[PDB]
C-alpha cells in the first residue's frame, strides 16, 4: 500500500481564495511557528550539569 | 526448576502509539481578520482625528498668544 503526501487539490470558492490571501498579507503560519517557539522556550530545558552530573550508562 | 526469563513484551501488548499527523487548525477565518483590521484602522483615525483637531485649536490659541504680545 502507498500514500500520496502532496496530492491535494485547494479549493477555488470565494471563501477559500480570500482565506489565502489573508494568509499572505496576514502572515498567520509564521505566526503559528511564532507561537510553537514561545511555547517551547517556557518548558524545561535537557541540559545536564556535567561534570557535576554524568549520562546515563550500561553495564 | 527455573523457567526462561527474558525482555518480552507484557501480556496483552503495548497500548497504542499514535502515528498519525496531528496539525490542528486553530480557526479564524479571513474575513473575521479583515474585519478586525479595518475595525482597529477606523479606531484609530477616529481617535486621531478628534485628537488632531483639539491641536489645531491649541495651536491656534497659542498663536493668538503670540499676535497679542506682538506689538
Ligand atoms: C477602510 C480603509 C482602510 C484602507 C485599506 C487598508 C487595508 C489594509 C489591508 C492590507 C494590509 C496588509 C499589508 C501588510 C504587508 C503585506 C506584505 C506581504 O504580504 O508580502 C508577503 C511577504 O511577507 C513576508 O514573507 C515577510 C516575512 C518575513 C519574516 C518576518 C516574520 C513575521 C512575524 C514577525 C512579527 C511582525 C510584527 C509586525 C508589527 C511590528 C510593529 C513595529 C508576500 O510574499 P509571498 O507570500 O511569498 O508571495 C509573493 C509571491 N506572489
Amino acid at each position: 500500500t502507498y500514500k500520496f503526501v502532496n496530492m491535494r487539490e485547494p479549493s477555488m470558492d470565494m471563501k477559500s481564495v480570500t482565506d489565502r490571501a489573508a494568509q499572505t498579507l496576514l502572515w498567520t503560519e509564521l505566526v503559528r511557528g511564532l507561537g510553537m517557539t514561545l511555547s517551547y522556550l517556557f518548558r524545561e530545558p535537557a541540559t545536564i550539569n556535567y561534570p557535576f552530573e554524568k549520562g546515563p550508562l550500561s553495564p | 526448576a527455573s523457567k526462561v526469563k527474558q525482555d518480552m513484551p507484557p501480556p496483552g501488548g503495548y497500548g497504542p502509539i499514535d502515528y498519525k499527523r496531528n496539525l490542528p487548525r486553530r480557526g479564524l477565518s479571513g474575513y473575521s481578520m479583515f474585519a478586525v483590521g479595518i475595525g482597529t484602522l477606523l479606531f484609530g483615525y477616529w481617535s486621531m482625528m478628534k485628537w488632531n483637531r483639539e491641536r489645531r485649536r491649541l495651536q491656534i490659541e497659542d498663536f493668538e498668544a503670540r499676535i497679542a504680545l506682538m506689538p
